[PDB]
């Protein structure tokens, strides 16, 4: 079925600007922020 | 083009609101503005339903949405999740430490894991947890539950993980035959009684945790049955009796500590521990044990721990410990053991303190 | 009482009073103002250690256990030689243990279990001898496990994976051997799945389509054999690293659908058959490395709806056909690499698009035609390679407007006329191989201004006329190979270079000494 990436419109629940951001550590994770701290947003299968 | 299922999200409202984070009442849909810890899956009629419901941090990243510590509770609307698959709680309190919802009976069918970990929940546990028969995972770890274990838990003919650890459980251990049942936390409880029968039908277990317990009785003639069995550490228990004639059966065993069982008073069969290649790490200390050191501990090609200190343990250190330069950790401390003590030079540069002789009398 | 276990700590630190200077009893008496202890502002025992990258370079002295309200204990750096001691297992309130990057030996000791407060155990870049125990499923609150860079043995028991609240496991550059067991996806809350480096053998388990957790799965490098299993479509995610192994059969047309992917990691491995066209829907991922394989086929096309890709590396597989010339469409693209391969047909004027192309590079094929002159416009170049190809036509003149080339190799090709003057300015350039050519004429004069050089190669070549005396300025040029071609005059006496090791002229007409 797949995967798709985060939309994170709606996952961080306070400070509404919520983005999806880059993480490396060369391997790389998609991480959520807005303002302070970073979130997730998910799905299965 | 797909939406969602009224009923499910009017109770995802209501669940969010109730556990503190009044945010998911904006969203214009429950679930395709999705946040961490919640799940869905739509049916043929391009309907969402609402599959794992889950709070609160572990950390950031996974950061679920978090309670309020003084405010909080469990919605009662969670029973409105026709297709509810999983369900979880870690560092989530309530506004008073209440007890475990009785209506999360309510969604048997389709509740496949049940984590309720660190919540302070108060008083025992609901017997219509039982109802669940479906579940395949259970964890109430870390709680102030006590009263009984259910017997409704023998409903669980599918159940994989049980890890009931950090509470106050009374009673005894449950009659079981859970054939899929894997992991197996009972620690740090007052379970008494002793290790039921029924324990060593349930073959595909390979972590057994009674530690810190009050277990009576000895252990099992039959836990060679138990031949998938990876770890066994009842610590800290009441256990007694004479060791069983044979856990030969118990290939993949790495682990058995048997340590804190001070009226266990029973020495160490010879043929006791042969042929347990896979073993690692065997604690046996302070339990009063007699006898000699036997040297079919010796044979045991993968042992790199083997702790028996503060016993009654008598005679020479057996020569054949010359031949053992695998071990890594050797306590023989706090006994009475009488000959001068063989190893070898290699053996004592490399181990230093991680072998521990002292106070025996006769060295 | 506490200053004892911290001066016995101290004492077993190698011989150095220079980094500790602060550790001094009769001269700073309170201990919670000394370096790097920490007591809680209440109860006023220490609760938290940080000698962390100091090099003190002895031992963990065992009066470590005997800081019992320590919560976090942080000696990273010091060089610290020997065991981990056995007490360290009795700070039961220690939650973050960071050892990582010393020179202890010995095992992971059994104390560690009794440490149930635990929540980061960091015993990365040691030198750890002896497995993973079962025993580290004994720690409820253990949420990141790196043992990553140690010579662990044994396998990993699938007990370790019976876990609900592990964030992190590393377990990169040990030797561990078995199998990936099937019951691994019982980690439900992990997000980096590492076990890179080790020796496990075995397929990967057919049953990895409910790892949703996963952010990472590295198992690359691992000598794991057998096919790429369809619920691999299944996992969520998006550093998918699958390298430097035996796995056998072609890439999964499913891996097309996991469009949250971010690096894509399938190279160094036995797989054959075509490039799936569906991974063009992969509209979001930054890296495709599926180089190493056997790959047939031609470059699918698709390839150019990629728009997010920065990094494909296609080389040293059996690719064949044209090169796309949708690959334009890539705006984002740094390194392109398509070497070793049987690509046919000129380079496409198109792929003069990628405004932030930085490697180029198709040795090895194929390739036809002339470079097309719209290469003006990668201005952003850092590396160009053309060799071994049948490239044709002259090296256009502004190829010298590339500012930021600075390793630049031709060699291999038919190229004719004489070299141009402007790559004389390629300020930054290193290397410079034009050999094995058809270049003839002057050598260009302006080699002199090619500042920071260090290895020209113009050789086997129809060059005509003298040796530049301009040479001498080159104060970097360390091998100046001019070797067969059709030069003539004397040597210049100003060859002033006091970096070159390596000169060749030969095959020559040089008059003189």
């Amino acid at each position: 079925t797949g995967s798709s990436l985060p939309d994170c419109s709606y996952a961080c629940g306070a400070c509404s600007p919520c983005k999806r951001v880059m993480i490396s550590f060369c391997s790389v994770i998609y991480r959520c922020t807005c303002r302070g701290r970073y979130y997730h947003v998910p799905s299965r299968a | 083009g797909a939406r969602t299922e009224p009923d499910e999200q009017d109770a995802v409202y209501d669940i969010m609101r109730a556990t503190g984070n009044d945010w998911a009442a904006a969203i214009p849909d429950v679930c395709r503005g999705r946040w961490h810890g919640i799940e869905c899956m739509p049916d043929q009629d391009n309907v969402y339903h609402v599959v794992s419901l889950s709070f609160g941090a572990l950390s950031d990243d996974t950061a679920f949405p978090t309670c309020d510590p003084q405010r909080s509770y469990v919605s009662e609307s969670l029973t409105r999740l026709k297709h509810l698959k999983a369900l979880f709680f870690y560092r989530c309190l309530g506004r008073a430490p209440q007890r475990i919802p009785a209506f999360l009976g309510r969604l048997g069918s389709s509740l496949q894991t049940l984590v309720l970990r660190e919540n302070g929940f108060l008083g025992p546990i609901p017997d219509e947890l039982g109802n669940l028969t479906n579940l395949k995972v259970l964890d109430l770890h870390k709680n102030h539950l006590n009263g009984s274990i259910p017997l409704s838990f023998n409903r669980f003919s599918g159940l994989r993980s049980l890890d009931l650890s950090g509470n106050r459980l009374t009673g005894s251990i449950p009659g079981f035959v859970l054939p899929a049942l894997s992991v197996l936390d009972l620690n740090q409880n007052l379970l008494t009684g002793p290790v039921p029968p029924t324990l060593t039908s349930c073959g595909s277990l390979i972590k057994i945790d009674l530690s810190r317990n009050r277990v009576t009785g000895p252990i099992p003639e039959s836990i060679n049955r138990l031949n998938q069995l990876v770890l066994l550490d009842l610590s800290y228990n009441r256990l007694s009796g004479p060791f069983p004639s044979s856990l030969q059966g118990l290939n993949s065993l790495q682990a058995l500590m048997l340590k804190g069982n001070t009226k266990f008073s029973t020495t160490i069969p010879e043929n006791a521990f042969k042929g347990l290649k896979n073993l690692m790490i065997l604690v046996l200390s302070n339990t009063n044990i007699q006898g000699s050191i036997p040297k079919s501990l010796t044979r045991l090609n993968s042992l790199r721990v083997l702790h028996l200190e503060g016993n009654n343990l008598t005679g020479e250190i057996p020569l054949e410990f010359r031949d053992v330069k695998h071990l890594s950790e050797l306590r023989l401390n706090d006994n009475s053991l009488t000959g001068p003590v063989p190893f070898e030079r290699d053996t004592v540069w490399r181990m230093r303190r991680k072998l521990r002789l002292y106070n025996n009398a006769g060295l | 009482n506490e200053g004892k276990a911290l001066m016995a700590i101290k004492g077993s630190f190698s011989n150095l009073v220079n980094m500790l200077l602060d550790w001094d009893d009769v001269h700073n008496s309170d201990l919670c103002s000394w370096r790097g202890v920490f007591c809680d502002n209440v109860s006023y025992s220490v609760v938290s250690l940080n000698l962390s990258s100091l090099n003190l370079g002895g031992e963990i002295s065992p009066a470590i256990g005997d800081l019992r309200n320590l919560q976090s204990i942080d000696l990273q750096g010091n060089k610290l030689a020997g065991q981990i001691p056995d007490e360290i297992g009795n700070c039961a309130s220690l939650v973050y243990l960071d050892l990582s990057e010393n020179l202890l030996y010995g095992d992971i000791p059994f104390s560690i279990s009794k440490l149930k407060q635990l929540e980061t155990l960091n015993l990365k870049n040691n030198q750890l001898t002896g497995p993973v125990p079962a025993t580290l499923t004994q720690i409820p609150n253990l949420k990141r496990l790196d043992l990553a860079g140690n010579h662990l043995t044994g396998e990993i028991s699938r007990l370790l994976y019976w876990n609900e609240v592990l964030q992190y496991l590393g377990l990169r550059g040990n030797m561990l051997t078995g199998t990936l067991s099937s019951d691994m996806c019982q980690l439900t809350g992990l997000w980096y799945f590492d076990v890179r480096g080790n020796n496990l053998t075995g397929t990967i388990p057919e049953s990895i389509g409910n790892c949703t957790s996963f952010q990472i799965l590295d198992i690359s490098y691992n000598q794991i054999t057998g096919e790429i299993p369809y619920n691999i479509g299944f996992l969520q995610v998006a550093t998918l690293s699958l390298q430097g192994n035996r796995l056998t059969g072609r890439i999964p047309e499913v891996i097309g659908l996991m469009q949250a992917l971010a690096v894509l990691d399938l190279s160094d491995n036995e797989l054959v058959g075509p490039i799936p066209p569906i991974l063009g829907n992969l509209s979001f991922t930054g890296k495709l490395y599926l180089h190493g394989n056997m790959l047939t086929g031609p470059i699918p096309s698709e390839l150019g709806n990629m728009s997010r890709l920065s990094y494909l590396q296609l080389n040293d597989n059996k690719l064949v056909g044209t090169i796309p010339p949708e690959l334009g469409k890539l705006e984002q693209l740094f390194e392109l690499n398509l070497a070793n391969n049987r690509l046919v047909g000129p380079i496409p004027s198109n792929i003069s698009s990628c405004a932030a192309l930085n490697q180029f590079n198709v040795h090895g094929n194929l390739l036809s035609g002339s470079i097309p002159l719209a290469f003006r416009n990668l201005g952003s170049l850092t590396y160009l390679n053309l060799s071994s190809n049948n490239f044709k036509g002259k090296i256009p003149v502004e190829l010298g407007h590339i500012i930021n080339l600075d390793k630049l190799d031709l060699s291999g090709n038919n190229f004719s006329g004489s070299i141009p003057l402007t790559l004389g300015d390629l300020e930054h350039l290193l290397i410079l191989n034009l050999s094995r050519n058809h270049l003839s004429g002057q050598l260009p004069a302006e080699f002199g201004n090619l500042r920071s050089i260090q290895m020209i190669d113009v050789s086997f070549n129809l060059l005509s006329g003298v040796i530049p005396t301009e040479l001498g300025q080159l104060q970097n040029l360390n091998s100046l190979i001019l070797n067969n071609n059709k030069l003539h005059g004397k040597i210049p006496d100003q060859l002033n270079c006091f970096t070159l090791v390596n000169l060749n002229v030969s095959f020559n007409n040089l008059s003189g000494i």
